[PDB]
């Protein structure tokens, strides 16, 4: 569960723990495997043990014995109520606290 | 686009040997070795 990250490598929740924000409904209740990336048929990309920078630079679709990490991108969609976006500014005032 | 075409699956092969005849000039005991590609070669392995 600690292997879920954002684009910057920062920890995020597991894909199955994500809920839809107020004023929005899910278009996709489940996460779709991203096959649009340089990944294998299972959506996985592979890489060498993460270097000292702790910020891995290279991933490939290929599986090798050299690779000790594997990653997938997941895609999920949501749609807003077709009324007003005034509600969207109500939960975005707390940028930091 | 080529690396993403790489995949591997487990395959199953079975072979039974029912008889062996018409041998000539046999000096010692006979063994056979059969392998698939680079797999099953007794000299390229320590444990299978």
């Amino acid at each position: 569960s600690d292997n879920y990250t954002d684009v910057n490598g920062e920890k995020v929740l597991p894909k199955d723990d994500i809920e839809c924000p107020l004023g929005w409904k899910w278009e996709d209740e489940e996460w779709s495997t991203d096959l649009n990336r340089a990944v294998d048929e299972q959506g996985w990309e592979y890489s060498i043990t993460i270097p000292p920078e702790r910020k891995p630079k290279h991933w490939v679709p290929a599986e090798k014995m050299y690779y000790t990490h594997r990653r997938r991108r997941w895609v999920r969609l949501r749609r807003r109520d077709l009324s007003q976006m005034e509600a969207l500014k109500r939960h975005r005032q707390a940028e930091a606290e | 686009r080529v690396e993403k075409y790489l995949r591997r699956r487990k395959y199953s092969l079975f072979a039974a040997f029912y008889s062996a005849t018409m041998l000539q000039d046999v000096d010692d005991a006979i063994q056979f070795e059969v392998s698939i590609g680079n797999y099953g070669n007794k000299f390229d392995m320590t444990c299978l």
